[PDB]
Order: C-alpha cells, then sequence, then structure tokens
RNA sequence: CGUUCUUCAACCAACGGAAUAAAGCUACGCUAGGGAUAACAGGCUUAUUCGCUCACAGAGUUUUAUCGACGAGCGCGGUUGGCACCUC
RNA sequence: CCUAUGCAGCUUUAGGGCAGGUUAUUAUUCAAUAAACUACCUUUUUUCUGGGACGGACGCUCUUAUUAAAGAAACAAGAGUGAGCAAUGGUUUUUACUAAUUAUAAAAAAGAAAAGCUUAACUGCAAUACAAACAAUUAAAGCAGGGGCAUUGUCGGCAAUAAUGCAUUGAAGAAAUA
RNA sequence: UAAGUCAGACGCAAAGCUACAAGGUUUCGCGUCAAAAGGAAAAAAGUCCGCCAGCGAGGCUAAGGUACAUAAA
RNA sequence: AAUAAAUAAGUUUAAUACCUUUUGCAGCAUGGACCAGCGAUUAAAUGCCGGUAAUUAGCAAAGUUAAACUAACGAAAAAUA
C-alpha cells in the first residue's frame, strides 16, 4: 500500500476531496495507474493508423493507392517504414513524388562507384 | 479399474523382464540398424548465407571546445538503434542506450537510406554506398520514471514496479553524399574542430 | 497399519513395544510385600463420551450435564 | 428406490505374447467361456491362473459335436517342453523377488522385526501366541 | 499377497526369525543381511550417528561377499564408491580397533583389490605389533589366519612387522588347523627374507601330521609351496602330499587336480597316469577350467608328453574351449544355464601375456592349424586373430614377432586368415 | 486424529499377554565382553563379576541384573558370574574351558556388591546374603551370591 | 486370580454397528445463519391454454350464406403447470 | 419458511432415579427398605428428499439404456434373496439319457441318473495375483501330518454369479502359569 | 503436501428422467471459465483467434475485414 | 468512478469504485461521512520432520547419573614356479 507521501504526490492535481483525503485519493490513484498501462499499449496502435492515413492521402493526390505503394516498395527492395514515409509526404513533397515515380515507372538513373568503368 | 489408485502393472511387468534377461542370455548379438548408423550431421541441406549490412556507428574523434552550427539545405534518412530517423544538420535525436561511446565524441553513421535536396533525390535499395552522417554525443541519461501497476479486483493481487529507461542523445553535424542545389551552398565555416583519433 | 494413520501415531509419541507392560514384582529377589496388587483384567472399552471422553474419538466438545438437585 | 450391486470386473488381463509368472490371474469370468490349456489351472469360480513362467497364448478348437472351444495356453521361454524346465522356473522366481527389492529400496521393509520372537508350531512360523511368554534358552533342566 | 501393498514381496520365514528376537544387535543384522552395495550404503547413511568400530569392520568384510555374488566381471562402480567412504571411518577409528577387527578390515579391502594408504596401513600394522605382540595371544585361529594373508595381499613388507608376528605365532603353529597352517606356508613362500629362517622349517614340521586334514584347495596350494620351499624334501611333506594325491586322484575337483598334476610334471615324477588324467579333462572341459587353468592343463600335459589319441582328442577340444573363452559367446540352453558353465558368464578381456603363452604352448604341441580344413588348433588361432584385430594398439614389435614365431611353427605363414 | 465418525482404529481386537520379566535386565553380548578384555579394560586372569563390568563400562545402569547372550569363538578361559545367561553363551565359554555361574541376589544384596564403599565410608556393616530362592525359580540360578565375592585365578 | 488356543450367543435390518436405555406441543416463544431453500412479483420453458393456416369429412341441400371435424404445422406469452436464475 | 454441537417453557401410559406426603412390611422406646399412587429432579425424541411435512427407502445378488476393453449416476426400469441338502458332499463303474434353476447360448472325457464304498463339510502353513481410500472381501500353485475312493489320479464342501454383522461385553471345551 | 479442495458453470456431441421442453435434472467424451489480461461479433465469465517480466512514434501476421461512421481494393 | 494516453492546445481517442461473498457481482447482494490515535496465530512444557554446530550429555572432581552400542554363514587365494 502506498504511503501518505506517495499518495499525495500522485494526487496533487485532482479535484475536490481527491486531493488531500487519503481514503478518497488512494482509490483514485490506483485507478489512474491502471489507465496508464492500457494507454501506453494503445498509443502504439493509434500512431500507426495516423501514418497510414497521411500516406494514403498523398498517394491518391497523384492517382495511386496506399496498398499499391506498399507492394511496389517491396519489389524494389526499399525498406523505408511508415513513420518516415508519412513525414516525407507532409514536409518533402518532391522527394515523396520521386519515390512514387520510381515504383510505378522505374525511370531512375542508376549510380555506380566507378562512373566510367 | 474403478479405483483411483495408480496402477502398478508397469512395475510388475518390468520386474519380470529384468529377471529373465538377468538369468537367460539372448540368442541374437547384433542389430543392423546400429551397425550402419552413420555419423551425426547438423542438417541435410546447405546453410543459408547472411546478407551484409553497413556498420551502424563508429567513433572518429573528439570535440575540443565550444562551437556553433548553421542551417543547411539537405536532409537524409539514417537507420540507428532499430529505428529510422529523418535528420538535417543541427537536429537533436533521442535513441536507446548506445554502448562504447562517450560525451563530446564524433560518430559516423553509414546506414543511409535516402538523401534529398531541393533539386535531386537519391534512393537506396536498401542502402546508399558512399554516404554518411556525422553526429556528436551529448548525453547518456535516465528518462522520466514510468510507473507500472497491476491489480485484480477481489483477488488480493497487487504489484507495483517503477522503472527508469536508459537513452542516448545526439546532435547532427554534417550530411555527406549529395550536393546542395545551385545557390544553396553554405559558404562559411559551419562545424567544430575535431581531433581525429581513429586511423585504420 | 496404513501409512497415513501410522505417521499420525508416531507424530503424537506412540512408542509401545509389547502388548502390555512388564511387572517388576515378577523379578526374582525384588518382591515387595507392601506393594501387592492382584492382577486385573485390562479394559477394552474406549471412552466415547463426547463430554469427558477422549478428544480423538469425538468431533467437538459437548456441554456437561446438570447435577441433581 | 435406487441402489446398485458392487461391480465385478469380468474380462481378460493379458494378451498374446505377454509374460506371466506362476499364480497370476489371466481371466475372470462368471461361466466357463474359456477353458484351461497347457500350464494353467482353474479355480472353483472359473478363474484361470498360470502355473509356470512363459507367455500367454489363445487358440480355438472345433469339437466333435460341432461346438467351438477356446483355450488359454502358457508357452515356455524358449519353447522348452522338457521336464527340466521346472527347475529353471524355480530359479527365475527367486531372482524376480531380488529384482523387486532392489528397485523398491531398503526402506520398504518386507519382513517384520519385533522386540519378541514368534512362536513355532509343527516346524513352521505361527502368528498365534502362547499362554506364557518366555525367553528362548534361558532355563535349565529341573 | 495379503500383508503388504501390491508389488511388495512377502516375508521370508528365515529372515523374519532372525530379525524378530528379544536380543539386541539390530544394526549388525541389518548390515549383515544386505543383498547389494546400494542397500548397505542406505543402512550406513541412516545409522551414521550410531556407527561404531564393530559396525565398520563388518561393513568392510561384507564387500568380500558382495563381490563374490557379482562374479564374471570386475569391481563395479557402486562397490568402489562404498569402499572409499568406509576408509574415512577407518581413519577416524584407527586407534580404537582390536586385533580381530583389524584382521577383518584388511581382508575385506584386500579382496576388492583396494590399496590402503601407506600412512593408514602403517597405523593398522602398528596396532597389531604394539607391545611386542603380547595382545596377539588373545586371538583365535581365524584372526591369525586373516592377519597373515590380509597383509601379504596388501603388500606390507616391513621386516620388523613380520619378525614380531612370526615370533608370537611360532609357539602356536602345532595347535593350528591344517588350513590355517597352509595359509601361513603360502605367506612364507612369498616373503623371500623368511625362506631360510627357522620359522619356515617350524611351519613345515608342524604340517607333517596334519596333511590328512587339508582341504582340496589348500592341499593343492600347500603342495605347490612345498615344492619351491623344500626341493630336497627333507621334511617329507612332498612325499606325503604325493601319496595322498595318488590315492585320491579322482576324489578332487578338476581345478585342484590340474594344479597338482602340473606340479608333478615340473618335478620330473611323471608316471603312466596320463590315461587316467585325460578322461577327467574331456569329461569336464566346458566348466571348471578358466583361461588360467586351461593354460596350466596344457603345460602339464605337454610336459608329461601325452600325445593326441583318436578316441580322445584332448588338444582339439582345448582349442575349442580356448576359442570360446576368447570370443565370449554364450548359450541359452537350459542345461548350460543350470550347469553354471564358465563360458556363459560373459566377456572378460584377457592379458596379451596369456594369449602369447597359449599360442606358444599350442605351437609346441606339434599339431597343425592351417593346412587341414578341420585341424585341432584351427579354432583357437581364428579366434585369436579376431580378438587381436580389435586391440591392435597393444601390439608392439616384440609381441608381433612372438606370435609370428608361433604362427610359423604351427604352419600358418602365408599372411591369410585361419580357415575357421 | 479424528476421522469423521468411522472410528476405524477401534475396530481391531485387544491382546492381554504379559511379557516376560526378563525384559527388565541389562543385556550383554559375549562378543562385547571379549572386546573389552582384548583392549585391556577387563582382567581375564581373575573372576569377573558384575561390579567389574559396571566399573569397566560394559553395563551402564543395573537395577535387576545382567543377561549374557550370543556366540563367540574363544581361545582362553573366562570365569564370569552373572544373573542370567542363555545356552549359546554357556557353550561358547565352556568350549574354551571357562565357567559361567548364575548368582542370585536380592535388592539389598545387589547394592552391597556394586558399591561396597558406600557402606564402609559410613562405617556400616555390609548387607547379608540371602539364604535360598523360592522353588518357583528352580533352574534359573546355580548359587547364592556372596556380597564380597570370592575371587579366584584363571 | 490371571493368560493363550478351539468356539458360540444377544442388541446392532437407521445393516462401518456404540453417550446403557428412551415420545410429543409452541399462534407466548427466543438466539445464531441462508436467497446454498419455499410463499407474492420479475426471468427461462410453452406441455396445457388461446389464435391463425392447411385439411372441406359431415350438417345446410346446387353453392365454403352460415355452422363445423379427424389429423398436421406455425405463432402468442394473458389460463393451469415445471424449474429454483435475482432479492431473507 | 428452511438449516443448527441450538436455547427455553409446557404435556404424557417415552427412559432412569427416591429426595416430601400417603400406603405396605419390619424394628426400637422423631427409625430402616420400596417395580405402588401423588409431588419433584435429570435425560432422549435419525438422515436422504427437485424447499419442508405426508408417503416411501436404507444389506446383498442377476438383467436393461449410456455399443462390440474395464468403469460410470438419478425418489430411472425389469426380476430375486436374509436359504436348503447327512446327501443335493468326496471318489470309482456302467449307458437306448443331455435337463433344470429368480434369471442366463455354462459344460461331451463333461454332466445327470442308477449301483458300491466313504466323511477332505480336515490339523499346521503358503509363493504369486484379482480387487481396493482404509477395514475387511476374492482366486490360488506348493510343503508336512492323518484319512477316503481308485491304483497313481483326485478330495481344504455344493456348475458359476446372493443366503449377511466390526470391536466391546458375556458364555462353553481344553491347556499353561500363579 | 499430516497443505488446500470435497456448493461448480456453460458450449459442441451422446444416453436416462421431463413433454426426443427449460439458462431444468442425472451420468459420460473433449474444450473454455473458475484462477485468464489482449483482438473479432454492439454491450459480451463458458462462442471464434490467442496466453500479459518492462519500455520504444520499428516490422510481419491470426480470427475478422478492405465506398461513410472506421484502418485497408 | 472525474482519470489516462496524446495534441498545432482548438481538441481527439480509451475508460461501468473498493472490499467481502459467489457457478457467475458496475451491481437493483454485504460494509465504510472524513481525519488522528488504539485494534487480532502470542507464552510454557512435550512429541515429530529439516537446517547449523559440538564429537556422547549432566553433575561431581580417579565416581557416579542419562542415553547409545552389543553374532550375523569366519564365504577372499589375484604365485609368467
Ligand atoms: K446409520
Ligand atoms: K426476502
Ligand atoms: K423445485
Ligand atoms: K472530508
Ligand atoms: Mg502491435
Ligand atoms: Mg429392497
Ligand atoms: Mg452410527
Ligand atoms: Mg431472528
Ligand atoms: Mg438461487
Ligand atoms: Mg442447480
Ligand atoms: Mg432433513
Ligand atoms: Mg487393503
Ligand atoms: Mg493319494
Ligand atoms: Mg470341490
Ligand atoms: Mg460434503
Ligand atoms: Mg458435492
Ligand atoms: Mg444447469
Ligand atoms: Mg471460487
Ligand atoms: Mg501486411
Ligand atoms: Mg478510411
Ligand atoms: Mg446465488
Ligand atoms: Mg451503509
Amino acid at each position: 500500500t502506498f504511503s501518505r507521501e506517495q499518495v499525495f504526490t500522485f494526487a496533487k492535481n485532482f479535484t475536490g476531496r481527491a486531493r488531500n483525503v487519503y481514503k478518497v485519493a488512494l482509490r483514485r490513484v490506483e485507478r489512474g495507474l491502471q489507465h496508464s498501462y492500457v494507454g501506453r499499449k494503445e498509443k502504439k496502435r493509434t500512431i500507426r493508423s495516423l501514418w497510414i492515413q497521411r500516406i494514403n492521402a498523398g498517394c491518391r493526390e497523384h492517382g495511386f493507392a496506399y496498398s499499391a505503394l506498399i507492394n511496389g516498395l517491396n519489389q524494389e527492395n526499399i525498406q523505408l517504414n511508415r513513420k518516415v514515409l508519412s513525414e516525407l509526404a507532409m514536409h518533402e513533397p518532391d522527394s515523396f513524388k520521386a519515390v512514387l515515380d520510381q515504383v510505378r515507372f522505374m525511370k531512375g538513373q542508376e549510380i555506380y562507384a566507378n562512373v566510367e568503368p | 479399474v474403478r479405483t483411483k489408485l495408480p496402477s502398478k502393472r508397469p512395475f510388475l511387468q518390468t520386474a519380470s523382464h529384468l529377471a529373465v534377461n538377468s538369468l537367460v542370455p539372448s540368442v541374437r548379438t547384433n542389430r543392423w540398424a546400429d551397425l550402419i548408423k552413420g555419423p551425426a550431421v547438423r542438417s541435410c541441406i546447405p546453410e543459408i548465407p547472411e546478407v551484409p549490412k553497413p556498420s551502424e556507428y563508429t567513433t572518429i574523434g573528439t570535440i575540443e571546445g565550444p562551437y556553433t552550427l548553421n542551417l543547411e539545405r539537405v536532409f537524409g534518412v539514417v537507420e540507428l538503434a532499430g529505428s529510422q530517423y529523418k535528420v538535417t544538420p543541427d537536429d537533436v535525436i533521442f535513441t536507446n542506450l548506445l554502448h562504447g561511446i562517450e560525451v563530446n565524441e564524433v560518430v559516423m553513421l553509414e546506414r543511409v537510406m535516402l538523401l534529398g535536396s531541393r533539386s535531386n533525390t537519391i534512393i537506396g535499395r536498401p542502402y546508399i554506398p558512399g554516404a554518411c552522417v556525422l553526429a556528436a554525443v551529448e548525453e547518456h541519461f535516465l528518462d522520466g520514471t514510468v510507473h507500472v501497476f497491476k491489480r485484480k479486483k477481489r483477488k488480493r493481487y497487487r504489484r507495483y514496479k517503477p522503472t527508469r529507461p536508459m537513452m542516448t542523445t545526439l546532435r547532427i553535424l554534417k550530411v555527406l553524399g549529395i550536393d546542395p542545389a545551385p545557390g544553396d551552398e553554405l559558404g562559411i565555416p559551419s562545424g567544430p574542430v575535431i581531433k581525429i583519433t581513429n586511423t585504420e | 497399519l496404513h501409512k497415513a494413520y501410522a505417521k499420525k501415531l508416531l507424530k503424537l509419541g506412540f512408542k509401545r513395544r509389547f502388548w502390555t507392560d512388564p511387572d517388576p514384582q515378577m523379578v526374582p529377589g525384588f518382591f515387595d510385600p507392601s506393594k501387592y496388587k492382584p492382577r486385573e483384567r485390562l479394559n477394552g472399552k474406549p471412552n466415547l463420551r463426547p463430554d469427558i471422553g477422549c478428544p480423538a474419538l469425538r468431533q467437538s466438545q459437548r456441554p456437561l450435564k446438570k447435577l441433581p438437585r | 428406490q435406487g441402489g446398485k450391486s458392487h461391480a465385478k470386473n469380468w474380462g481378460p488381463k493379458f494378451g498374446d505374447g505377454e509374460i506371466v509368472f506362476p499364480g497370476m490371474i489371466i481371466m475372470r469370468q462368471k461361466q466357463g467361456i474359456y477353458s484351461p490349456g497347457y500350464n494353467v489351472g482353474r479355480g472353483r469360480d472359473y478363474t484361470i491362473f498360470a502355473k509356470t513362467v512363459g507367455y500367454v497364448e489363445y487358440s480355438k478348437l472345433k469339437t466333435e459335436r460341432g461346438k467351438t472351444r477356446r483355450y488359454i495356453h502358457v508357452v515356455p521361454i524358449n519353447d522348452d517342453w522338457s521336464p527340466e524346465y521346472q527347475k529353471l522356473a524355480d530359479e527365475l522366481v527367486v531372482r524376480r523377488a531380488e529384482v523387486k527389492r532392489q528397485i523398491l529400496g531398503h526402506h520398504v521393509h518386507t519382513e517384520p522385526a519385533f522386540h519378541f520372537s514368534l512362536p513355532q508350531r509343527n516346524g513352521n512360523m505361527s502368528w498365534l501366541l502362547n499362554s506364557v511368554h518366555k525367553f528362548p534358552g534361558t532355563t535349565t533342566l529341573a | 499377497g495379503t500383508i503388504f501393498n501390491t508389488g511388495v514381496p512377502g516375508p521370508r520365514p528365515e529372515v523374519a526369525q532372525k530379525l524378530s528376537t528379544e536380543y539386541q544387535g539390530h544394526i549388525l543384522r541389518m548390515i549383515s543381511l544386505a543383498e547389494s552395495a546400494s542397500e548397505l550404503d542406505e543402512v550406513l547413511w541412516s545409522s551414521k550417528k550410531h556407527l561404531r568400530p564393530v559396525h565398520i569392520a563388518r561393513s568392510c568384510l561384507k564387500l568380500e561377499y558382495l563381490r563374490t555374488k557379482e562374479k564374471g566381471r570386475e569391481v563395479s562402480e557402486p562397490i568402489k564408491n562404498l569402499a572409499s567412504e568406509l576408509e574415512n571411518y577407518v581413519e577416524l577409528y584407527s586407534t580404537k580397533f582390536t586385533i580381530g577387527q583389524v584382521s577383518q578390515l584388511v581382508r575385506g579391502l584386500s579382496s576388492i583389490r583396494r590399496n590402503i594408504q601407506p600412512d593408514l596401513l602403517l597405523k593398522l600394522a602398528a596396532v597389531v605389533v604394539a607391545d611386542d605382540g603380547r595382545q596377539v595371544q588373545l586371538a583365535n585361529e581365524m584372526d591369525c589366519r586373516d592377519l597373515f594373508f590380509g597383509f601379504f595381499s596388501q603388500g606390507f613388507d616391513n621386516e620388523l612387522f613380520w619378525k614380531r608376528l612370526s615370533e608370537s605365532v611360532l609357539p602356536r603353529l602345532p595347535y593350528f588347523n591344517a588350513d590355517v597352517v597352509s595359509t601361513v606356508l603360502r605367506v612364507v613362500s612369498g616373503l623371500r627374507f623368511l625362506h631360510n629362517t627357522e620359522f619356515a622349517h617350524a611351519t613345515m614340521t608342524a604340517l607333517v601330521p596334519k596333511v590328512g586334514d587339508l582341504s582340496p584347495a589348500r592341499l593343492a596350494d600347500a603342495f605347490f609351496s612345498a615344492s619351491l620351499l623344500d626341493p630336497t624334501d627333507v621334511s617329507g611333506l612332498n612325499a606325503k602330499l604325493e601319496e595322498r594325491f595318488l590315492r585320491e586322484f579322482t576324489s578332487f575337483p578338476i581345478k585342484d587336480t590340474v594344479t597338482m598334476f602340473q606340479t608333478v610334471t615340473v618335478r620330473r615324477h611323471s608316471t603312466p597316469e596320463l590315461a587316467a588324467q585325460v578322461a577327467p579333462l574331456v569329461a569336464a572341459q566346458a566348466h571348471q577350467l578358466p583361461v588360467r587353468h586351461l593354460r596350466r592343463a596344457l603345460e602339464g600335459m605337454v610336459t608329461a608328453g601325452w600325445k593326441d589319441t583318436a578316441e580322445i582328442p584332448l588338444y582339439a577340444i582345448l582349442a575349442k574351449q580356448a576359442a570360446r573363452l576368447v570370443l565370449g559367446k554364450q548359450s541359452a540352453a537350459t542345461s548350460a544355464i543350470l550347469g553354471k558353465h564358465v563360458d556363459n558368464q560373459g566377456y572378460q578381456r584377457t592379458p596379451v601375456q596369456l594369449l602369447r603363452q597359449l599360442a606358444r604352448i599350442f605351437a609346441n604341441t606339434g599339431l597343425k592349424a592351417g593346412p587341414g580344413a578341420n585341424q585341432p588348433l584351427a579354432p583357437y588361432f581364428a579366434a585369436l586373430q579376431r580378438e587381436l584385430e580389435g586391440r591392435l594398439a597393444e601390439l608392439d614389435e616384440q609381441v608381433t614377432d612372438d606370435f609370428a614365431e608361433s604362427f610359423k611353427k604351427v604352419g600358418i605363414a602365408e599372411g591369410a586368415r585361419v580357415q575357421i | 486424529l479424528y476421522d469423521g465418525g468411522q472410528l476405524g482404529l477401534v475396530k481391531f481386537p485387544v491382546t492381554r499377554q504379559i511379557p516376560s520379566y526378563e525384559v527388565l535386565y541389562n543385556q550383554l553380548g559375549v562378543s562385547k565382553l571379549v572386546e573389552f578384555i582384548q583392549l585391556g579394560l577387563l582382567d581375564h586372569t581373575k573372576t569377573i563379576t558384575m561390579k567389574e563390568l559396571l566399573n569397566a563400562g560394559c553395563v551402564s545402569s543395573l537395577k535387576y541384573g545382567v543377561l549374557l547372550y550370543g556366540n563367540v569363538s574363544l581361545s582362553f578361559p573366562i570365569n564370569i558370574e552373572v544373573t542370567a545367561c542363555d545356552d549359546r553363551a554357556r557353550r561358547s565359554i565352556e568350549a574354551a574351558g571357562g565357567k559361567v555361574t548364575r548368582v542370585y541376589y536380592t535388592k539389598d544384596g545387589l547394592e552391597g556388591l556394586l558399591f561396597p564403599k558406600r557402606f564402609t565410608d559410613k562405617n556400616l556393616p555390609l548387607p547379608r546374603p540371602a539364604v535360598a530362592w523360592h522353588p518357583k525359580f528352580d533352574g534359573k540360578f546355580d548359587a547364592v551370591g556372596q556380597i564380597p565375592p570370592v575371587y579366584e585365578a584363571v
């Protein structure tokens, strides 16, 4: 069981009797800590959902689809994840478009260490 | 059989076979399956070779004193500590704890996946050979406390286990591999003075 | 005796070796005329009264009866 | 209103090729469905038991009157039907007891050890007591 | 049964009457009645706090009896571990044993081929010889017998130890049994420094009127020792021993007869008794003749000069017997199992020294092995080749030459395997 | 120990046999007597009595007497006086030429045998020996013990 | 007077039988407990009850105007029941 | 309303007692004993159960459904039993026979009946198994003694599956002590 | 462990009792709950997928989904 | 069930107290208005089974108490003489 010092440190921002009354605050503190364990798990699900929505919106502006892009990347051996792709569509439109054109049309110029073999 | 007492039949049969074997020798003395048993092997198929990857991070020197940084017009994507980062000079990133480095040291990151500017883009499949990113180690810190709590209503079950994660902080200094677009060149000194201490 | 029952008896301190106890008066030269007692027949009836009987032969203690008045 | 009689487990105890030792019960039955073969016996309630060391066998026979008869046999170890097999069985019985005692361990006692000796009657050991208990050999004539 | 749970053997009336008694000594009976090494270890473990020197002496003696039961193989792991633990108690009680207890302790540990540590062995010897052996007077015949043979087997060769022991036992030699005296004679023969002492002569003289009481095994050993000790036969023991052997030639076991027969042949007293000697060997050849005794029979017969006869090919059967022992093949026949034939005990690796000796003796016999399809010596060399193939590491330059000489002598020198 | 009401332990019969009074004696093995003599704790050149056994440590505490039992192979004579003996011990000692005598002592007489100094230090006469034993014990004793034993040579 | 062996008998049929034996009333009642268990109400079920369809035999006597059946299926939760899920 | 290591009061031809009065017998110059009547004291008055009461039931065998190993419950169903036999036991011989039980496809080197002789319907022990919480319950090779019928086999009751009761207390025959 | 437990529940599949009724009752085979968080079906003890040492804004899948609510043709 | 996880700070998503008792309770089943103090497997003797040591224990002071131990089948032959 938490001590008085621990309980009131956790409950400093609660409302009414939940702030300074031990019996009321102790039950409020334990329920809140239970919410946090569930919250950290759900955070990982929600953020990935947001990345996909932004990627899909950018793809369709050019006439493409999210599912077509993911399949196309794996065929080209490109391993950029969804967090990076989402940021490219929002802040780097030109680089995001270049990735789409390579996947769809494959018209990029290859680079070799020895330019003139 | 109705009884729940465990049966002793296997014990009674074993005692009979052991007594017979002890006193009466067998007639056969060989077994073909044992005679031609071959040597033990690890597997029946060739092993699958592994795919090489560029080095993650390596030290190249130390920082001598206070410095300043300016903004540039290039960016890249680098893989580090199990996750990818989009970085440009003067950025600060937070990663898991990195072993074998100290504060005020310069490290080299080679797993570069994408380079871009305002006039060109280079895509790695999956990595770009001949590109790198430089960074400075700024912190090895313990993050904020995370309180872990479990309880089961009406079962007299309660567990409390606070913890503090370990992390590392870096500041991006330079991105190498792609030239800035015309008119975007930084024509002044930008970074610190580095004492090179890694010659191979 | 069954193993479960035997351990309880041993745990309680049962250590008898003979069906009955020897009689010191039977040792030659050690007969005391003063401590003479005719041999008696051993009683085989357990005391099963739940009020003043053996606690090991009843489930719980019962209240005592009233005295005549 | 209800009630049920205690169950009797009729049926075989061993199959073909299983090893048995003297005295072991092979079949429990209410009527003589199976008849005794070689190296077996039959109780007054049609219980069939083995009389030697060997393996169990089953066989069917057609009689003169068209009826079907079923036998239970015990076959010697190496198909040895000579009269010298009896002494080999006696040795195997002694050995089997030794094997069991070794497996069980020393703390599974197989003989009693009292603070007194059991009486002797007709040259054997008896579990019944005598009227008076006396030390053996602590008295002289007259 | 009815008394105990399922699978628990019923009581033995013989054992039950021993344990159920009005008299004390329960722990001694438990260790004496143990039937295996593991059982005895459990008894000692559960009774550690009440063990005494008498309990330790019996425990070491029991190792002799357990080893005898487990014959046909070397000392097993459980026996070795049990002996090691017993030694710690011997050191603890080394100053509390009596002469009799020490005698039992040495005998038991010697029978298991266990070498007592020199420091501990010295302490035990000191106890026996302390006070000039005045405490040896309060000992029975069996205690003296085990003292002589027990220490001799251990290898204790202290001159002062044996000098004091001989002096104290000397006056009692005429009153010891024939078997006890024979054991003393064996020790005297093995100890060189007592060969020409008055003790050796006193022992031989004391044995003169007790020849008739010697057992067949002791009688055979006494005749062997007397031949080496008194080649001149001044005491007359050899004459008396030879006379008894002639009278009771067929009344002794095969092993004793072979040993006595070999001694006579090396004494150059051969007589036309070969016909009588051959029949017992062929009658009992599959049993009562291990590898060591088989070699002894060959040397005696070859030295005597008996030649192979059509009716009784003794050399031919001996080769088959030798091949059987080397290969170790067993038989499941009921007669063989009940007869306790030596060949069914299993496989026991034999020293290469015996193999060379047997090969040389067979070669000296004068019979062929290779040329004929079915020759008397064919089975032995065929088995020898198979056995040697699996132990090439033990073959050296000298051993190979020795066998090669034997192979050429018999008539196998073409570099090919034996026909059989 | 209550079993619910079945009371299975009291469903067994009762035996009333009286064990022999000799279970109250101290038991001494012949093999243990010899070991003391060999070690030198007992003098085998003179008669051995229960007083010597008590002082030597063979017997711990005597209230009634000493019972001698067992088999042993002896090479020298022994003369020992005890209260009871079996037949195995008698044969073992007599085989070597010894003599075993069963001596009858009373309660007061046994005290004088074991602790004579307890009477002389107080200037008290020693207890007197018994005259005879009850005929019911015929075949149990050979002679009446004397409080000061008469020692002899062996 | 006591012990052992060979044996039997009585109440144990509430038949693992023992505190030697041995019936009732309480609406004048009291205490400790249960929705682990009933009476009123809710719930589940639908045999029964009620309704509809098929069936058109039989009465009316050209009309399935009107009345109406053997037998089968489906529905209702309002009749008489079953269960013991919520509350002592 | 039901359930208790239940409590109390009341009632009686439920058990036991005599301790006041009456009555009966006996004894000394207000007493002693009690199968009686009144008064008083103390104790007992199961459980299961589609809630409890009312009714019914409580041991032990056979059979039916839950398939063709065993086992398996309900106040489910269909039938027996708390014995009998001095031969209807044991064992030999003969043959125009092959049944019956509460119920049942047992059984031909087996049974039934007929004829003869018999008491093993014993004394002292017993390997090893079936079953089983335990207690007890079931089958049994083999060893010693005395017997029966055969003349070298079988008999430690009855075709098999029910005809039963711990310990305590009491009683009888014999033997050993004191 | 000379411990606790001897109030069990439902799903699919059988049989007895009831009316080839009951979230009824009595046995039996497997599973789940009891003592089991997470995901799908609306809420969801017993159904379907699957067993939580901790943290992270990495990736691939199961049952089930892929015009809006609501991630994906 | 008045909080949690996040956020461009506008907001968005997740989310039916605890205890006791139960086959199953957010329970329309039981207890608590709140704070401070007080409030429940303790002691003795004996017995059984593990762990850790002493190497018999107590008195007395060359002698006594307590405990423990005390016959089971004398069975081995390893000599290249
Ligand atoms: K009852
Ligand atoms: K209510
Ligand atoms: K009901
Ligand atoms: K308040
Ligand atoms: Mg996830
Ligand atoms: Mg009935
Ligand atoms: Mg009862
Ligand atoms: Mg009330
Ligand atoms: Mg209810
Ligand atoms: Mg119910
Ligand atoms: Mg009731
Ligand atoms: Mg039992
Ligand atoms: Mg006969
Ligand atoms: Mg019969
Ligand atoms: Mg119950
Ligand atoms: Mg129950
Ligand atoms: Mg139900
Ligand atoms: Mg529960
Ligand atoms: Mg995917
Ligand atoms: Mg969408
Ligand atoms: Mg409920
Ligand atoms: Mg309240």
